[PDB]
């Protein structure tokens, strides 16, 4: 019985190891991705605000 | 089935009416109506004809003044032909990649390169061809500092090269990736595996230098000593020192008991042991 | 008697060895139990945090979709404007019992950890897909806004 | 006799390896938690920015409606 | 270093120039009707000075400058930028003197809720509650603010956040020795969480707390309580909490204090006890 | 291949076209410069790409535009990152100056981290790395992003204990450990920090270490149960008698049950060498 139980335990441990390696790598990649998106959206909002401000100033200058 | 015939008929009617409309400023409406006809054909799920119409719409959009729409249309047409004549899909996706790099968005270009390499490897048998695209994508990703993507691409190309019997490239790539991962605080737990793989490849050349290689890895990475892989490798080498087939068979059976060995490792293990 | 005395005293030294080894094994099992217990709370907290992050990501994707639709409409309008045991019983005694029970409990807890880890792993993939899609939506929106402003500036003169 | 208790020493020989195996897993869990938390906070910041953007877009839409309808 | 004196001097000079500009703006408007160009430019000076001060580690000056800019730009009928400046001023004051931020955030919250943007108001309410909690022990106001934020979040259908707010509310309320609210909140949260895929693993914990919070009332209504939970969530029986609670009940049934102490000591030995559980366990031991 | 020659020739042609366009004296010139720089980057001609990018940035800044100027400055800096380490620092400092002027402090925080990394890996200098890491930590803590500040402070303390007087390490370690002790998720790690601090005390003289470990044991009861406290008590007791063998035996056993980070090895070696 010793071999059965002990090998079962070791198999379980190794499986957990593998799962965690995989999804930790996944999380790291996700982190890089989110880093990019943040700056992209910030630049978008800034530029839209600036350009619409040009619009208001110009249209009020003409009117 | 009554669904396929009905959807095909509806899509054909829409595409024909779109053709009549364009044949009758007009370029923009023609492009939009052809896009709608292509969408209805895609819902009709005649992949070849839908892709043909969609690529024709893409070319007409090229006739219209815009680039982003052209590239989007090209990539969608490529995905449509994904399940058709590979050459046309490869051509369209290559044109889309060229357009995307022209704008400096290297990341999407690398993604498309990886996609075309995947289709090139699964569908056809040419492996050496896919290596070029994989290396190009790895180069772009490394240039843009996305280390994870570069590591993935390098690992894949190294595996293929190791299969192809150009072990030198495989050993270089595996050692570089392993040491770089060891340096990084995270992913360190993985490093051992890479080193182990390298040893096997280096074994194919000769047995004596394998001892020196494993000792070099031992001194470079002490933790490698406590991993089961190092014990298995040294035991296999010591057994091979005497020509008995039983010993390594028993050792591999014992190791396999815990975890099943993958196809790649099993193939190389058979190749090493048989000779 | 000297021979017997010295051999028996070596036997007593070995009895001390036996005692020390048994005690070390017991302590190691206790520490294993403690560590296995400790992992679980971190697992649970990770799970709940992941749930919350997923909900937030869905909210932001909805916001981006609304942004795109509204800006397109505005642009168009503006254009229109124009198991038995675990240890061999060499000598029995109480000390082996606690060892066996501790190993049993460790096994059970690892069994739970299996499912915990797999369930947690599942979510990340859908989160990845969602993030990938939101990038593309945002990029398209930005390109739209830039070209729209350029057109708004070119038509004037 | 000596053989039996040499065997007892063999018995205490695997428990340490097992204790190493578990100690690895625990540390890995602990390392994972921090990454999860960091991604969370960053997501909240992004969400805040998105709300600001949408609000301004809606306000600008209303202003454009005012201008076009009243001027027309 | 140089930073302190240089930043202070340059920022003071810039602020004085801005003050002179605003003083001259009235004359310019009266004599020529220049509009708001002068006022807008002055707002720009104030914002830049505030940022520079915040760089210079002089938080109070940054707060004052932000408040001045907010007041002016509100006088120019742009409520949104006024709210933004007030939010930054509150963050600035948060570090030196903890009470101006309260009123600044209150003004910002009123402005935001005027338009129905409830989520931002909820976030600001949570921040104010945290401010009350960290320095003072004026728990009552913290409970009020947390309840308001949870109400808004529930009104916006954003679940899994209202749960955390209500859990905080219950955890604090159980401290003041008024146990009904804690029991209600804990049981509701536990039964809601029972059915979620991911959250299921945590659910058990909540029940345990309720039971303990339910013990102080009278032992007889604790025993029955456990039964009602165990039949509904059979897996509860597997966890350690049920075993510990049963042993505690047995020990307390015969005034055997030593056994109760020993059991608590062992359970703490395996896992370190939190302060909240320690206080509640001592209070229960008082009997 | 065709790539090198063709891209280089077209890049020179576009640079000449942009120079001629400015010679007439404007945005068209900036776009031409940007396209030339992109194709240079494609050509693997890493150097001289940052030069074109910097030229475009200066021309763009000429017309009061500041956002795209900062973006292109940062791009040029990272382009120079591998070919010439020194210039990337100057470009990133320019970008950081502009961003800090506008108050996007998080961006300034990341660029400082990057600069300190380059000062630590390619060139050799520790003081500059410490200064830049400290500045980033201050910015982040001002914006109350606690985890980043903790990471930066931990790195600064590690380096200072590596070469400088130990006071900075003691202060940073004590503060971080005390802050982390109360938090629910992070509490399990607290021990480590405290442990490190005490070792730093040992380097000065034993009595300081004994008093410090007493104070920490009083402050954090769980510390008394840690294997680390037992190791430290044993090591101190051995050191009090001028008996090196006990020192070595205890260190070897503790290493046997768990590996050493190679920081503990250095510090334990230093302490043993001064036992005399």
């Amino acid at each position: 019985t010793r071999h059965s139980e002990i090998i079962k335990l070791e198999n379980s441990i190794r499986e957990l190891h593998d799962m965690f390696m995989d999804m930790a790598m996944l999380v790291e990649s996700q982190g890089e991705m989110i880093d990019r998106i943040e700056y992209n959206v910030e630049h978008a909002v800034d530029y839209v605000e600036r350009a619409v401000s040009d619009t208001k100033k110009a249209v009020k200058y003409q009117s | 089935g009554m669904d396929t015939s009905g959807k095909q008929a509806e899509a054909m009617a829409l595409l024909a009416e779109a053709e009549r409309k364009v044949k009758n400023s007009k370029i923009e409406e023609a492009c939009e109506i052809y896009a709608r006809a292509a969408n209805m054909f895609k819902m009709a799920k005649n992949w070849s004809a839908a892709g043909n119409a969609f690529c024709q719409a893409a070319q007409l959009h090229l006739q219209l003044q815009s680039k982003h729409d052209a590239a989007t249309c090209f990539v969608d047409a490529g995905n449509a032909f994904k399940k058709a004549d590979p050459q046309e899909a490869i051509n369209c996706l290559m044109r889309a990649i060229e357009i995307y790099t022209d704008m400096g968005r290297f990341t999407i270009a690398a993604k498309h390169h990886i996609s075309i390499a995947e289709i090139y490897e699964t569908e056809l048998v040419d492996v050496e061809k896919a290596i070029a695209h994989y290396e190009q994508s790895a180069d772009y990703y490394k240039g843009e500092e996305s280390n994870s993507s570069a590591n993935k691409c390098l690992l894949k190309v190294a595996g293929y090269a190791a299969q192809l019997e150009q072990y030198q490239k495989a050993i270089d790539i595996y050692e570089q990736v392993g040491t770089s991962a060891m340096d990084s605080p995270l992913l360190k737990y993985s490093a051992k595996d890479y080193f182990f793989k390298a040893a096997l490849c280096h074994f194919c050349i000769d047995m004596l230098n394998a001892k020196l290689a494993v000792q070099k890895y031992e001194e470079l990475f002490p933790a490698f000593s406590d991993s089961r892989e190092c014990k298995l490798m040294k035991k296999l080498l010591e057994a091979h020192e005497e020509q008995n087939v039983d010993s390594y068979t028993e050792s591999v059976k014992e190791y396999d008991s815990i975890s099943r060995l993958d196809q790649w490792l099993t193939t190389m293990l058979l190749r090493i042991k048989k000779t | 008697m000297a021979e017997d005395a010295d051999m028996r005293n070596e036997l007593e030294e070995m009895q001390r060895r036996a005692d020390q080894l048994a005690d070390e094994s017991l302590e190691s099992t206790r520490r294993m139990l403690q560590l296995v217990e400790e992992s679980k709370d971190a697992g649970i907290r990770t799970l709940v945090m992941l749930d919350e992050q997923g909900e937030q990501l869905e909210r932001i994707e909805e916001g981006m979709d609304q942004i795109n639709k509204d800006m397109k409409e505005a642009e168009k309008n503006l254009t229109d404007l124009g198991s038995g045991g675990f240890i061999r019983r060499v000598t029995n005694d109480a000390r082996e019992n606690e060892m066996d029970e501790n190993l049993e409990q460790v096994s059970g807890i690892i069994g739970n950890l299996r499912h915990m880890a797999l369930d947690m792993g599942n979510e990340i993939d859908t989160q990845n897909r969602q993030i990938d899609r939101i990038m593309e939506k945002a990029d398209s929106n930005k390109t739209r806004i830039d070209e729209a402003n350029q057109r708004a500036t070119k038509m004037l003169g």
